[PDB]
């Protein structure tokens, strides 16, 4: 015999454009979260540069 | 000699000329960098009056405070060699424990915050002196006295307590 299909057919391939939104890369929660690290980085700052113009009453 | 700091310096001249005998001898501090800021607070919780009258002297004096002011300079030196004898008869294990540490630390005091606060109970208790630091923000708590250093780098240990004068365990 030659090289046939089988009986009912090969089933579906995959091929419609398939680019799925994941939740990873969306501008509201990135956004957000850059919020929050950058707020908080800024409290430990506030913190730090307090501590340290004391430091620097003592030094003197 | 000119207080502009060097850049070609490749000598140094000295004066082997002693002062006139008009002038009274005072035997020099022979402390080194270490142990006098380990005893900075102590000496100027005892000698303010001494240091205080040195400088308003000179500023008495203006272009002369080198020559007309010398009593006073001599009173600063003798009052803090009376110090550093005091904590040496009374201290001398975490004095020693305390200025060591600072020359490993780069003379940073944040760093060497444990062996501060045993040599401060000690000199409080024997030679009666405390270290002060003026206008420190009366909301936080004073930075010789928080538990946590954030700049030292090796953390303070929790067993390690600060001492408060005037508070008991
Ligand atoms: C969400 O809750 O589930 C996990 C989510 C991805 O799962 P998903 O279900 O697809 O999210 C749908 C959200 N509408 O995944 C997430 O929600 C995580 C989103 C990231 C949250 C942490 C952000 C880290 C801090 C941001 C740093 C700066 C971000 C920008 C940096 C790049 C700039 C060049
Ligand atoms: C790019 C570069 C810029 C990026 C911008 C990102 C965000 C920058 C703005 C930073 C503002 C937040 C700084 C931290 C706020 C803060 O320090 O609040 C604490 C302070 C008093 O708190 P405190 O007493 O020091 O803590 C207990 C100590 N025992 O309370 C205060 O000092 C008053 C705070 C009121 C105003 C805060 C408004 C923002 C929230």
């Amino acid at each position: 015999p030659q090289d046939m299909p089988p009986p009912g057919g090969y089933e579906a391939v995959q091929y419609k454009r398939n680019l799925p939104s994941r939740g990873l890369f969306r501008p509201r929660p990135l956004l957000a979260g850059a919020a929050v690290l950058m707020l908080y980085g800024w409290y430990k700052l506030v913190k730090g540069i307090r501590e340290q113009n004391e430091l620097a009453r003592e030094k003197m | 000699m000119a207080t502009r700091k060097p850049a070609f310096n490749q000598h140094v001249l000295l004066d082997t000329t002693p002062l006139p005998d008009s002038i009274p001898k005072v035997k020099e501090i022979g402390a080194s960098s270490a142990p006098l800021l380990s005893a900075s607070f102590f000496i100027g919780a005892r000698c303010k009056d001494y240091n205080d009258d040195y400088m308003q002297c000179k500023n008495e004096n203006p272009g002369r405070g080198e020559f007309e002011c010398l009593k006073e300079g001599r009173r600063v030196t003798r009052c803090a060699r009376s110090v550093l004898k005091d904590i040496n008869t009374h201290c001398l294990e975490q004095f020693r424990a305390h200025w060591q540490c600072l020359d490993n630390n780069n003379q940073q005091l944040w760093q060497c915050r444990p062996a501060e606060w045993k040599l401060n109970k000690c000199v409080y208790e024997n030679l009666k002196l405390e270290k002060v630091i003026p206008d420190q923000p009366k909301n936080s708590t004073p930075v010789h006295l928080r538990q946590r250093q954030i700049f030292a780098h090796h953390a303070i240990p929790p067993w390690e307590r600060p001492f408060i004068p005037g508070q008991p365990e």
